[PDB]
């Protein structure tokens, strides 16, 4: 994974060193070559999965995130430069740093061997996306944001660090295969209760559950957009991807204690949803959509079906492309406007027809219009819970449905309807965002043409 | 690359780390054994050394 | 070396190159009283170097290359805007004070320096110790708030006790209705809009508050106009006078290495004159801060260590 | 222009303690 | 753990046996790695000394390196010296009490009675 | 030139400089050769070569 | 107001001074380069040329292989008459049952 | 455990409980240290006179040797109180609580 | 105070450090204690105001209670065993009390109110030399004597430290009662993990030592005591809190920043002691520690501060000091933890 | 002791004090000579916690 | 067209590429450390080439 860490690492000084005037262009561009060298990461060997050195492994759950952050990164480089266009060069050269090192830590984490560093680094994603949240950040809560957000983590992932140890101690190693290879069945006692729930609550919090998601609707709303999209896109990404790593070990207790969450993300993607119909910022509306999605996932992820499993990483691969979409088109409109209720600036389909278009397949691909990727992972995860329960159905049957409202609502009340006079500042639409969102859409569609890569390791 | 490539390399990874982790389960053991009974290289605790005791007759006879 | 505590224990003193002749002197007056005049008059008759009347470029002038800087870069206040319009919601008028303030602070720092380094004596126009005549004489003119003057006694008091009175002190006394005929036949438009009140509250506050409590610090020395005309007896006078009264003689060399610390250190000196306060004319922005910081970088030889700036001519920096 | 903190925002614990009661008093 | 071990001589890196140990490589990335800290630390010199961070002062930041190495390659061997003494107290103690290290008759999966769980 | 007075470090020391890479050019070659005396040193101790 | 604040500046569009400007930044020609990179490797060597590469991977997940084993051990066990496949994944005969 | 040992120890528990409350005065508290010290030197003699250790009757004598250099700092200290204060009371030196 | 007199007490105060970390009879581990008490005082005393005194007196006090309960110990344990070497207790009653008698010098119990006081009172520079060097003393005679504690009353003296520093830190503006509650929760971690492995207590008191000597001479050459005036450096000198908030999320540690590696390894030792609750209470109660440190990086880097107009002179004039060992000290002060497993040079 | 200076310089500083049976001045044997000397020869090298 | 000019600029685009090239040869250098088991799993345990006396480099 060298090919891709080197690299990355080295890109660091390129910007810490480059003129006042190619810092930009210098790291989209390299950032494009590295996503490119990672789309190679995308060569999977049919059941053994790659390990490239002892610290060093991937699969086909590893590989196709690593590939969306490796991706992702020149879209928050191609997102930033408008509103950090009047910074001093060392500041904007320190944005691009934080940016990286947070691509940095995302790899590692998903490349990672033993349990414990990838802890160490799932967690350590916390430092640079806290700093691009408080110091970065144009509204008001962005302190509160970054204290919300960094507590919220740290009281789950520290039990989850003592669990870790206390396994490291009893098995003998915290490596995946030597846990998964020599995994022994869990016994139903309550310290081994309290066990899998420290080993499960921190990727919860990061899943996020509901009740204690309100990290989200006060730090995604807050950030800044590249900030907003690498945490909505990949970080919420990292619960998941921690929990299909953990239950391997967490087993037969799950199911017993799957009964409560389960459901508190089944009811809970309903309130989200509603709590969508009833907005007034757009990036709120789209953080609660984030965390019906994800609460989607970690059903998923609590059925234990291979199914399941399938749907859900396809579920957060187009989760996190359309909601890095949506959060880019609100900072286009916002910026425009320079303020974030959805209702100062509606009617704007006529204006930039681009941009209704681009609003168009992205609450479509919200919507999960068939046969895009959204639309499979999300009916994986329906057929599995109807396996495990029927009447999930209709709960699940209820989402979509207030989805798709919501998922119109904001087209309606923003693009589909008339313009409002006094306002004059909405100009033509810079190439810069028509491209943006071009890079987004195009490889969801071609990622549906081939849905057996993002399909997972159960494949 | 091969298929036979990734597996003699996860086989030499998987022999690596079963010898790593059963080490540090006898390791967890010797360390408990030791600090429980002592008769071993390490956890020893320090005690009067002997030379500085002194034998020569004292003025009392029966020291 | 520059003295620091390794001077003191490889025996470096300064009590040792401190003689008679080794004295810190301020000439004070009323406005265009020959402060100046005579100043240079003791200066070069007792054989004295001197630094003039710290302004608001007195410190652009200790570094660098000298040049005064911009107006807004180095306090964003003018003495011209102070004459002209008094009375403002800008408040230039404290912030004048409060620049000039510490402008004397630092002008009064390398004096002293300089008579405990080389043993030199020196000169001044004005001081720490005159410095309040105006802004008291100013706010008693309806000019500045209270809370302007309560930060000034509040900086004048922790950043002026670690310094230690002047050794005489000569007072030019020229009448205010004269001071008054003086700046008319001057000729810079700004002095014309001056009140007289103002003037003769700057001779109240003179001799009210400074030459009384002078005394009792050091030895002061009133001079007419006539009578400071002519310099010779002026300076005859400061000659024979004692030189035995203030902390002067009662300081031992251990304060001496105290008080020599304190003014090589200017970043010490006034580094209370930037007490957080909040004052209506003396609280710059985040966003003016900012911008006047970097535009104060953008300025030659002030991005990096005095010595070390390449655009401005230095060399081996690489090896520096 | 991102919300840079104002005076009434560095007053907010410039002094004493940043959790003031009865007890803080003067 | 071994502040007691018999033997030990008190003040002094090497006990002359760690000579007996390969020696840590000049290539080792921990050595390296070291080394950065000693790039960083000229780096924050000169950023906190107010000059040219990168190019400023070659021979300070040259010394900073210098100095990181040496003092990595000492730790480094006496770092590894330590865990190598864990492992030969280990295997002594191992060997010298086989009643308290068991061995175990092994046998296959085809024998052992593990429950299957029924996921539904 | 720009400044009035001499720089603190504007002309660099000479003294200190030197030092500088003597101490430097020390740690080097000490370290090179205790590499070369473990090496070596090993080798004989358990006959390896 | 005690606190000296400059005005907010106003929002600057980018079209005042060249009306191509590609939203980027402020020079003309950087501005355009860049455009020129990222329409470059965005789409031409990552989006095209990556699709290609996903498009056309060696053997996956060894489908292939699973299918032209399978149709192999079906034309043996067919045509034997052999069951074609068994109920047990591994032979009975060979696991030690307890009791 | 034989019982002038009860005694000592018990006087120097007295002299612990007194110096650790105050009522007006420094002085007061600092002569209940130097009774704690008092305590522990016939303690310590007590002791080693009765076990013959003969080379450590010097103990006693170091223990006064500290003893006389703390109770001077202290009452050093009680000099700058009184200094900047007047007087030596310690519910008045308060200006630190904030 | 003239330096001569300054370096030989400082001297004296490293003289006594050192007689206590290397004598084995216990009268001269209690003269090397005396003499940094000796010693100390002037140090505090130096600035010579009357915060100065208040605290000076404050230390002296409870110090020399201190000492006076640990000649009790001695004694005690002389008596009942008639042994001045520092091997362990043959008493329990005299262990018992000089838990506590070595606990008010390290400040962590309910011994603890003098340590705010004295931080405060008392310049940065002998606050610096109080927090950091006056701590190695005491705590290598707990490692020596370590074989034979009573786990109960050590423990709940490091959970008091923790929990009492933590929540009296939430509430102080003033950067030496802060650090003053930081120390005692630093202190809390350390004591707990002593019981159990000595090398442990060693690696955090020493990433302790290096940080919090970054941490302070930070503030020295920033020279800022209140919150306003640490937040006002941005203006006229950026990468110093730049450099603070990064030092001071190394000090709520958050990975992989070096403050961890101590967190990191005590939790790995106790809860291979069978010790599960409470490496997870104090992993939940170093939130506190954090909330602050996070208050303070917010209004010093993360949030530009209103300034004042006079430091457009301060940006003229450079600094003076030169601060040795700060740049070395903030690279071990964040990144060490690759280098983790070199925490068996210690052992 | 913590840093033990003494046996690398082979320096005696405060060994002679530790114990009762140490070389007592003029040869004056402790009251409990023999019971110490004993206890500690009995008890040397074995092991601090294998003594109890 | 001032080339010294040129490469002072384009200086910067190096870094990755060079970086590229030093991570496969580390991932490659980080392969011959791990041969503990070449031609000596039982699935792939195949006899010897005469000319390619290994099974993978
Ligand atoms: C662990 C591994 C990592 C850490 C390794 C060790 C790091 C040490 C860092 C030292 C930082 C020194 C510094 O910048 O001090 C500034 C600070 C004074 O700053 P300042 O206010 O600008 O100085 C004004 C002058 O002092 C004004 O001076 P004056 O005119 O009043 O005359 C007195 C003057 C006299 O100076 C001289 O004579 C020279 O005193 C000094 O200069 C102070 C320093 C004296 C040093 C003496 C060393 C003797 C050996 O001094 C101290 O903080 C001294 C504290 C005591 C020594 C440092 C101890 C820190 C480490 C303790 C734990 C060690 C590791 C344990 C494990
Ligand atoms: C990087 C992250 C991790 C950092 C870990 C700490 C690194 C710095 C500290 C290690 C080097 C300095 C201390 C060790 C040393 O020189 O001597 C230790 C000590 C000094 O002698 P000592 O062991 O008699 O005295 C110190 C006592 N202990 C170890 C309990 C603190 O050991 C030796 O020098 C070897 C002989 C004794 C071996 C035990
Ligand atoms: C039709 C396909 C057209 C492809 C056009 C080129 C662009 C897409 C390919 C990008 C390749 C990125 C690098 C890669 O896949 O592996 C790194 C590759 C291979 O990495 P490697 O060298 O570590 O691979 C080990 C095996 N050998 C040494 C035999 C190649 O890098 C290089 O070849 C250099
Ligand atoms: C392989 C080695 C790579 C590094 C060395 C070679 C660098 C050039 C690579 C080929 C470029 C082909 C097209 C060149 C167009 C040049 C246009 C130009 O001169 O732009 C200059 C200008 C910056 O200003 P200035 O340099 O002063 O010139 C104007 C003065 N009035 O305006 C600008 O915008 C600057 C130029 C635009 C940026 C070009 C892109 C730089 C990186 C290109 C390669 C990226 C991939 C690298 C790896 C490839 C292999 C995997
Ligand atoms: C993670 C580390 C960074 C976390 C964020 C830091 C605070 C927020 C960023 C802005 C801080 C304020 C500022 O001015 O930053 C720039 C400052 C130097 O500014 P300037 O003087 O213009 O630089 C000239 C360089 N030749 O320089 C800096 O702020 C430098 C930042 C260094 C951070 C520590 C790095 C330690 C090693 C890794
Ligand atoms: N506000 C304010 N202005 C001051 C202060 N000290 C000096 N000035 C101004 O600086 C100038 C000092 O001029 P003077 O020295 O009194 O008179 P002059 O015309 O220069 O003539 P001479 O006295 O002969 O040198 C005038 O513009 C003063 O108003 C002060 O403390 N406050």
């Amino acid at each position: 994974m060298l090919k891709i860490i080197i690299p990355t690492t080295m890109l660091l000084p390129m910007t810490w060193m480059s003129k006042h005037n190619m810092i930009w262009i210098n790291a989209t561009v390299h950032s494009l070559l590295i996503s490119l060298i990672s789309l190679s990461l995308l060569n999977q060997l049919g059941e053994n999965s790659l390990n490239f050195s002892l610290t060093f492994f991937s699969d086909s759950l590893s590989a196709p995130l690593l590939v969306l952050t490796t991706w992702l990164l020149p879209l928050m480089l191609m997102a930033s430069q408008s509103h950090l266009s009047k910074e001093t060069t060392t500041r904007k050269k320190l944005y691009i740093t934080m940016l990286i090192l947070l691509q940095l830590f995302l790899i590692m984490t998903f490349t990672a061997t033993e349990l414990i560093l990838f802890y160490i680094l799932f967690e350590a994603t916390l430092v640079p996306t806290l700093i691009i949240i408080t110091r970065w950040g144009n509204q008001t809560e962005r302190l509160n944001a970054g204290l919300y957000f960094l507590f919220y983590t740290l009281a789950g992932s520290l039990p989850l660090l003592v669990a870790l140890v206390y396994i490291q101690n009893t098995t003998g190693s915290l490596n995946f295969l030597i846990i998964h290879y020599w995994s022994h069945p869990l016994s139903n006692s309550w310290s081994n209760i309290f066990m899998w729930l420290a080993c499960i609550m921190a990727f919860m919090v990061k899943m996020p559950l509901y009740g204690l998601h309100l990290w989200l609707p006060k730090a995604h709303v807050e950030a800044p957009i590249a900030g907003s999209m690498v945490l909505a896109a990949v970080l919420l990404k990292l619960g998941g991807y921690g929990m299909m790593r953990i239950t391997t070990i967490l087993n037969p207790l799950t199911n017993y204690m799957a009964y409560p969450f389960l459901m508190l993300s089944m009811w809970g993607m309903i309130m989200t949803s509603s709590i969508c119909l009833r907005q007034t910022d757009l990036k709120s509306l789209i953080a609660y959509s984030s965390v019906s999605h994800m609460a989607l996932v970690i059903v998923a992820i609590m059925i234990q079906t291979p199914w399941s499993f399938m749907g859900a990483t396809a579920l957060m691969i187009a989760h996190g492309l359309t909601s890095s979409m949506l959060f880019c088109l609100a900072n286009t409109n916002y910026e425009r406007v320079h303020s974030r209720t959805m209702i100062l600036a509606r009617g704007l389909q006529t204006l930039l027809p681009l941009m209704a278009t681009w609003w168009l397949m992205a609450s479509l691909t919200n919507l999960a219009l068939p046969p895009s990727i959204n639309l499979i992972g999300e009916l994986f995860i329906i057929t599995a819970s109807f396996s495990w329960s029927n009447i999930t159905i209709i709960l699940m049957g209820m989402n979509m449905m207030i989805t798709a409202l919501y998922s119109l609502y904001m087209l309606i009340t923003t693009q589909r309807g008339k313009y409002t006079h006094h306002i004059n500042n909405i100009k033509a639409s810079f190439t810069r965002e028509n491209a943006l969102m071009a890079l987004h859409i195009l490889p969801l569609l071609l990622l549906t043409l081939n849905p057996k890569m993002i399909l997972g390791p159960l494949y | 690359d091969g298929p036979e490539k990734n597996y003699e390399k996860t086989m030499a990874i998987l022999q690596i780390e079963a010898e790593k982790a059963e080490l540090r389960l006898k390791e967890l053991e010797v360390r408990r054994l030791m600090r429980a009974r002592g008769d071993g290289p390490w956890y020893q605790y320090p005690t009067i050394d002997k030379a500085l005791i002194d034998h020569s007759p004292k003025t009392t006879p029966d020291n | 070396l520059q003295y620091g505590p390794l001077a003191f224990v490889l025996g470096e003193r300064t009590t040792r190159k401190l003689t008679e002749t080794s004295k810190v002197i301020t000439v004070d007056g009323n406005i265009c009283s020959g402060k100046g005049r005579l100043a240079r008059e003791i200066a070069e008759k007792l054989g004295l170097r001197h630094f003039p009347e710290a302004g608001i470029h007195y410190a652009d002038s200790t570094t660098g290359d000298g040049k005064p800087l911009d107006v807004q870069l180095s306090g964003n206040c003018s003495l011209e805007k102070f004459y002209d319009d008094p009375k403002s919601n800008d408040g230039n008028s404290y912030r004048l004070q409060s620049w000039l303030y510490a402008s004397r602070l630092l002008q009064y720092a390398d004096a002293l320096e300089h008579l405990l380094s080389t043993g030199q004596g020196v000169v001044l126009e004005r001081s720490i110790y005159s410095d309040f005549v105006f802004l008291e004489a100013m706010y008693r003119q309806g000019f500045i708030r209270k809370q302007c003057v309560e930060h000034y006694n509040e900086v004048k008091k922790v950043t002026a006790c670690e310094y230690l009175p002047p050794h005489v002190v000569v007072y030019v006394d020229v009448p205010v209705p004269e001071i008054q005929s003086r700046i008319q036949k001057k000729g810079n438009p700004h002095e014309m809009k001056i009140t007289a009140a103002y003037l003769q509250d700057i001779e109240n506050a003179y001799k009210k508050t400074f030459l009384p409590e002078m005394s009792e610090k050091c030895e002061v020395l009133q001079y007419s106009a006539r009578e400071a005309e002519d310099a010779e007896k002026v300076v005859e006078d400061i000659e024979y006078l004692k030189c035995d009264k203030g902390p002067w003689p009662d300081q031992d060399d251990r304060t001496f290495h105290r008080l020599r610390m304190l003014v090589q250190n200017k970043l010490e000196v006034l580094n209370y004159t930037t007490i957080p306060v909040y004052l209506p004319e003396i609280t710059i922005g985040a966003h003016q801060s900012d911008r006047v910081f970097q535009k104060f970088t953008e300025l030659p030889g002030r991005k990096y260590s005095p010595g070390y700036n390449e655009d401005v001519g230095d060399k081996w920096i690489w090896l520096k | 222009r991102q919300w840079q903190p104002d005076v009434e925002w560095a007053e907010q614990f410039g002094g004493a303690v940043m959790y003031p009661t009865k007890e803080t008093a003067h | 753990m071994m502040s007691g071990r018999p033997g030990r001589v008190p003040l002094q890196f090497l006990p002359n046996e760690a000579r007996s140990l390969p020696p840590p490589k000049l290539t080792d990335p921990r050595l390296v790695y070291m080394g950065f800290l000693g790039y960083c630390s000229g780096l924050i010199d000169n950023a906190i000394r107010r000059r040219p961070v990168v190019s400023a002062g070659l021979h300070r930041q040259l010394l900073y390196v210098t100095s990181f190495v040496f003092f990595g390659y000492y730790l480094l061997k006496r770092q590894d010296y330590m865990y190598a003494l864990r492992d030969h107290d280990m295997f002594a103690y191992v060997k010298s009490h086989p009643e308290d290290f068991p061995e175990k008759d092994k046998k296959t999966y085809g024998e052992i009675l593990e429950e299957f769980h029924p996921v539904r | 030139k720009f400044y009035i007075r001499e720089p603190p470090h504007g002309s660099p020391d000479w003294l200190k400089v030197g030092l500088t890479l003597g101490t430097s050019v020390f740690l080097w070659i000490y370290l090179i050769k205790q590499h070369k005396e473990d090496v070596l040193e090993y080798k004989r101790r358990n006959g390896l070569e | 107001i005690r606190l000296q604040e400059d005005p907010d500046p106003e929002d600057e569009n980018l079209y005042e001074k060249n009306p191509d400007s590609h939203g980027y930044d402020k020079d003309p020609i950087v501005d355009l380069w860049n455009m020129r990179v990222v329409f470059f490797f965005g789409f031409s060597i990552v989006l095209v040329l990556g699709s290609t590469f996903v498009a056309y991977l060696p053997d996956y997940r060894m489908q292939e292989w699973a299918r032209r084993e399978a149709e192999r051990l079906v034309k043996y066990r067919e045509a034997n008459g052999l069951p074609l496949m068994e109920s047990n994944c591994f032979d009975p005969n060979k696991i030690q049952l307890p009791e | 455990m034989p019982l002038v040992y009860m005694n000592i120890i018990m006087a120097f528990a007295i002299a612990l409980a007194g110096l650790l409350m105050y009522r007006s005065h420094l002085m007061s508290s600092l002569l209940c240290l130097e009774g704690m010290m008092l305590s522990l030197f016939i303690m310590s003699t007590l002791i080693i006179l009765n076990t013959h250790f003969t080379l450590a009757n010097m103990m006693p004598i170091i223990l006064l040797v500290f003893a006389a250099c703390e109770a001077a700092l202290g009452l050093s200290l009680l000099v700058m109180v009184s200094n900047t204060y007047g007087t030596d009371y310690v519910q008045n030196l308060n200006l630190l609580q904030c | 105070m003239n330096p001569i007199i300054y370096t030989t007490l400082i001297m004296t105060v490293m003289s006594g450090t050192m007689l206590v970390m290397i004598s084995s009879h216990w009268l001269l581990i209690w003269i090397g204690f005396e003499m940094n008490l000796l010693a100390m005082i002037p140090v505090l005393m130096k600035n010579f105001n009357p915060r100065a005194t208040e605290a000076a007196t404050k230390y002296f006090l409870t110090q020399a209670t201190a000492s006076m309960m640990l000649m009790m110990a001695i004694i005690i344990n002389l008596l009942y065993s008639g042994q001045w070497t520092i091997t362990k207790m043959f008493n329990p009653v005299a262990m018992t009390m000089m838990t506590m008698a070595l606990a008010m010098k390290l400040g962590l119990s309910p011994f603890h109110f003098w340590v705010p006081e004295v931080t405060q009172g008392i310049s940065l520079q002998a606050g610096l030399l109080l927090l950091t060097w006056q701590k190695l003393a005491p705590l290598s005679v707990l490692c020596q004597i370590s074989q034979s504690i009573n786990p109960n009353l050590m423990l709940t003296m490091a959970m008091l430290s923790i929990l009492i520093g933590g929540w009296g830190g939430l509430n102080q503006t003033q950067l030496r009662k802060i650090m003053a509650y930081s120390s005692i929760a630093h202190m809390g971690w350390m004591t707990a993990v002593l019981p159990y492995n000595t090398t442990m207590t060693i690696l955090n008191l020493l990433i302790y030592i290096t940080m919090t000597l970054a941490m302070f001479m930070l503030l020295i050459h920033s020279s800022a005591t209140t919150t306003l005036s640490l937040s006002h450096t941005w203006n006229k000198m950026p990468v110093i809190t730049s450099l603070m908030m990064v030092t001071l999320l190394s000090m709520g540690g958050l990975p992989p920043l070096s403050g961890f590696m101590p967190k990191w390894m005590i939790i790995q030792e106790m809860t291979k002691n069978e010790s599960i609750i409470m490496p997870t209470l104090m992993a939940m109660t170093a939130l506190l520690n954090l909330y602050f440190y996070m208050r303070l990086a917010y209004s010093s880097s993360l949030t530009m501060f209103p300034s004042t107009n006079n430091m457009k002179m301060k940006w003229q004039f450079e600094h003076t000091k030169q601060m040795k060992l700060l740049p070395t000290m903030i690279v071990l002060s964040t990144l060490v933890l690759p280098m983790t497993p070199a925490l068996s040079s210690l052992n | 002791p913590f840093f033990d200076v003494q046996k690398r310089l082979g320096l005696d500083l405060d060994r002679w004090m530790t114990i009762q049976s140490a070389e007592q001045p003029h040869k004056i044997p402790g009251r409990c000579h023999a019971f110490e000397k004993e206890w500690i020869e009995c008890a040397h090298g074995i092991g601090g916690i294998r003594a109890e | 067209m001032n080339v010294l000019q040129i490469v002072r600029d384009h200086w910067v685009h190096i870094l990755v590429p060079v970086g590229f090239v030093f991570g496969c040869y580390l991932d490659r250098r980080s392969d011959e450390k791990l041969t503990a088991f070449r031609n000596k799993s039982l699935l792939f345990k195949r006899e010897l080439r005469p000319n390619e006396e290994v099974t993978w480099k």
